[PDB]
RNA sequence: ACCCAUGUCCAGGAUGAAGGUAAGGUAAUACUUACUGGAGGUCCGAACCCACGCACGUUGAAAAGUGCGGGGAUGAGGUGUG
RNA sequence: GUAUGAGUAGCGAAAGAAGGGUGAGAAUCCCUUCCACCGAAUAUCUAAGGUUUCCUGAGGAAGGCUCGUCCGCUCAGGGUUAGUCGGGACCUAAGCCGAGGCCGAUAGGCGUAGGCGAUGGACAACAGGUAGAGAUUCCUGUACCAGUGCUAAUUGUUUAACCGAUGGGGUGACACAGAAGGAUAGGGAAUCGCACGAAUGGAAAUGUGCGUCCAAGCAGUGAGUGUGAGAAGUAGGCAAAUCCGCUUCUCGCGAAGCAUGAGCUGUGAUGGGGAACGGAAGUUCCUGAUUUCACGCUGUCAAGAAAAGCCUCUAGGAAGAGUAGUACUGCCCGUACCGCAAACCGACACAGGUAGAUGAGGAGAGAAUCCUAAGGUGAGCGAGAGAACUCUCGUUAAGGAACUCGGCAAAAUGACCCCGUAACUUCGGGAGAAGGGGUGCUCUAUUAGGGUGCAAGCCCGAGAGAGCCGCAGUGAAUAGGCCCAGGCGACUGUUUAGCAAAAACACAGGUCUCUGCAAAACCGUAAGGUGACGUAUAGGGGCUGACGCCUGCCCGG
């Protein structure tokens, strides 16, 4: 089998906004993506 | 805010086919509730409402060349009235 | 008693078990059950700190009074029960109050007997007294290091201490290890050994049964790689190519005493095992 | 990979451990024969899991597979969700 | 950017044919008929995931490995209806966050209360119709849960009808295996009805085909399975208790009563569905579940979630209370479609992978296997020559391992029954050892005998004879090659995902060693944790590696 086995819950609870904003080093990711100007933050 | 809850009727062949059974397909605010829609219709047309149904629709993806975007998110209520009441016309 | 299994296949070729005569019921006390959840040597952090643990049959914690705070009240012994959470067995006790508790089963404790606690309790298997009020020579278990904390020291199966004297505020106790120790005299203990004396004699007989008991495989260091163990490596079977055998963290394994050299318990310890 | 909690899956057949009952047998035990019983990291064997051999593929149907055979298959089992 | 190879390799596992039709144009689209494929699936549901791919009408630029008049493609319009389904407003598990707090150069780490969090627990609706697209949603009928008001009766007022926790207690609340039963889904016979009654020698019936129904709910019943009953008194259940728990007496048990309880009978039904728009028959019997009773019973050891919800108990609150019938009320999200697949994961319309419920018949132990049913498909390049070589297959004179690193591969064995079965043995095994024989059909045969049943009838089918035919009778497919000797490792198991399955790892067992509990050891700066909710018959580390007989000398380093 293969390595992407999707799940919305897993996706969001790992890589999602609240998981980023829970963590000091995930708010930098968002600061850094807003600094490049990405249409999508997480 | 009845006139704000009830945005539009849904004029289509399905809807017209269904009007003869005293059922009316309205497009409504996506934050409305079934019960709000009931009392709003009863206000605005002086009918009696027996039952109110409701579905939510995602937006469809459309194109015009280089440019994609989803049509607006829709909420479609299907009111039905007590048989011993007066009709909404269209 | 012990039950040899006939060698009907090589998993049973030398399996032995218990026949479980001492046990009368198989329905524990729901009001005294609590849950347990396997940790598999994992930690606060999630890291495997203590190896060789994980993945057995699940268990419930049976709440066991080691303190014996219920003084003077008589308790009828109702039943003796298996506890997976210990080698010993546990005896259920209905007090005349209506309270129900469990205790360690002592050797010879029978269903139907009556149990007491406190200074007015005769020296009889099941009764718990302060070492202040226990005569020399008697055999005890479930000793506590501190009053009111609970019995803490001899609790396992077939296990017994023996009183040797007094030192005023203290009392000398030969624990099961041969260690004579000074323990306070306001510290309680039970009279008697422990019921499951046969426990040590059981041949598990099968790899799976240690798994069921919750015990993962032990891998030796002489097989590991040098990154993984100081006995690792060598282009074959290699001996312990070091001054001493070694744990996976240095720190010699054989003979090396790991007790702290400046411990507060030193002078309460009268004779090391 | 290891683990945690919670679930779920394993067609069908075979063998016949302890124990128990009865007859025989004894001063009484032994002990024998039958029947019952249903144990097992038990057997055979699909699903499921694995991957022993060979061939083919080898700018592949596929960045590790296909076909013919092969091992385990109530357990140290397989798998799902988190 | 364009060449070269080069009009080359390839066009991605498989059965199509013809006739009609549409159309500018047809191997490729639509229809029909024959044919073929899957069928414990190549069917039917449905999670997760994808997110409009669904339907309709136009279209053929590009995409589709060809083609295209078609599409999961492009445009444009439409389509997803819930008090009862599933998730929330109900509960909690692992885990996560975490007021305060404890730690810590900062940042932050841990963590109590508390709160989130299903893969689990609780919880009330069933059957039909639905011709473009949804259905326990809509519609038709019949109901259920919770609440509200309106009527009509009844009752209560402070020694208080009633409600009753934010607290207490019982249940909830549970493993694994085994066996036997009851019932039912299902399957199949006659029976009943409807149609046919026949092409090619024969048959007007021992003829052929098709079908031979219906819930939830309400009332009643019930294979049965569990369970002893009352009275007193209470050192206990953060306070309280009329409840639980404990104790003591009385009456004792294939007898009731109380809980559950599959299913069954009548209603529901003067309805619906259904083979000829209408509407026939709907009985009897056999087999029989992997479903349900039901983790109910029995046994075992490895000793098998919590909380809510339910019932009760008081603490309390109490002037309004419940009964019947009425009519009304009942929120949010999802609901299309795919869902062993061309729509998910794989860059592809990829021979890969993808959880669970159902999953029929003959023969059969069987979800094996062969053929098939319902139902789905005919796999997105073709036709035609039938040459070397390559691949997958099939058969081969005589010999039969001479091949070869090596019997690699292939061939052979193969199923049920019967006879019989060695050395050795840890007395269980070896052992399906080996080696051999028999299997078909017909009559004795509604069989000897069994199962079922009130009987009629309906299934299973034991030997035996007497015969018949073939080269051959598990006539197909599916289904062990065996033996002797030896080394290694006892064993089952694990291992280098993607060159090594092993004599390597583990294993039970042995032994040494450490450790007195704020154990030792480990993670971490510390707090905090594992260890362990354990306590030397326990825990950590090292070595050895079942079992048997044994394990010797040396302490100078
Ligand atoms: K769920
Ligand atoms: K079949
Ligand atoms: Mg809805
Ligand atoms: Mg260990
Ligand atoms: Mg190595
Ligand atoms: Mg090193
Ligand atoms: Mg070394
Ligand atoms: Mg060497
Ligand atoms: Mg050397
Ligand atoms: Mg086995
Ligand atoms: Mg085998
Ligand atoms: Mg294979
Ligand atoms: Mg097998
Ligand atoms: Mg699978
Ligand atoms: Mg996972
Ligand atoms: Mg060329
Ligand atoms: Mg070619
Ligand atoms: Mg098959
Ligand atoms: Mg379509
Ligand atoms: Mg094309
Ligand atoms: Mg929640
Ligand atoms: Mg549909
Ligand atoms: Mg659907
Ligand atoms: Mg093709
Ligand atoms: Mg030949
Ligand atoms: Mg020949
Ligand atoms: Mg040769
Ligand atoms: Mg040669
Ligand atoms: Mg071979
Ligand atoms: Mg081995
Ligand atoms: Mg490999
Ligand atoms: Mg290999
Ligand atoms: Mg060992
Ligand atoms: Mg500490
Ligand atoms: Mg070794």
């Amino acid at each position: 089998k293969r390595t992407y086995q999707p799940s919305k819950r897993k996706r969001k609870k790992v890589h999602g906004f609240r998981t980023r904003m829970s963590t000091k080093n995930g708010r930098r990711v968002l600061a850094s993506r807003r600094r490049k100007g990405r249409k999508v933050l997480s | 805010d009845a006139r704000d809850i009830i945005k539009r009727p849904v004029v289509t062949e399905e809807s017209t086919s269904i009007l003869d059974d005293k059922k009316y397909t309205f497009e409504v605010d996506t934050r409305a509730t079934k019960t709000q829609v009931k009392y709003a219709v009863e206000e605005i047309f002086d009918v009696k409402v027996a039952k109110v149904n409701v579905m939510n629709y995602k937006g469809k993806l459309k194109r015009m060349g280089r440019y994609a975007g989803y049509t607006n998110k829709r909420r479609k209520a299907i009111v039905t009235v007590t048989a011993d009441s007066k009709e909404i016309q269209f | 008693a012990i039950k040899k299994y006939k060698p009907t296949t090589n998993g049973r070729r030398h399996m032995t078990s218990s026949d479980f005569a001492e046990i009368t019921t198989s329905t524990p006390e729901k009001s005294l059950l609590r849950p347990l959840k396997k940790k598999a040597g994992r930690n606060n952090q999630g890291k495997l700190t203590v190896r060789h643990h994980g993945g057995g049959h699940k268990r419930q914690y049976r709440v066991i009074d080691f303190k014996r705070n219920k003084d003077g009240i008589p308790g009828r012994v109702a039943t003796i029960e298996y506890d997976p959470n210990r080698s010993a067995n546990i005896a259920l006790i209905n007090y005349a109050d209506g309270e129900k508790r469990y205790i360690i089963a002592a050797k010879g404790l029978e269903v139907g007997q009556t149990i007491y606690s406190g200074a007015e309790a005769d020296i009889k298997v099941g009764n718990a007294l302060e070492l202040k009020d226990i005569p020399v020579g008697t055999v005890i278990h479930n000793i506590e290091m501190k009053p009111g904390k609970g019995g803490q020291l001899v609790r396992s199966a077939g296990t017994s201490a023996q009183v040797l004297g007094k030192e005023g505020k203290y009392v000398l106790i030969r624990l099961n290890s041969g260690e004579v120790r000074m323990i306070l005299a306001t510290c309680r203990a039970t009279i008697g050994q422990v019921g499951n004396e046969q426990h040590e004699l059981i041949n598990i007989g099968k790899a799976g049964r240690s798994r069921w008991m919750g015990k993962r495989p032990t891998v030796r260091g002489s097989v590991m790689n040098p990154n993984d163990h100081p006995h690792g490596g060598g282009e074959g079977k290699a001996p312990i190519g070091r001054k001493s055998p070694m744990s996976p963290w240095g720190k010699p394994t054989l003979g090396y005493k790991t007790r702290k050299k400046n411990n507060n318990s030193d002078k309460f310890i009268v004779r090391r095992r």
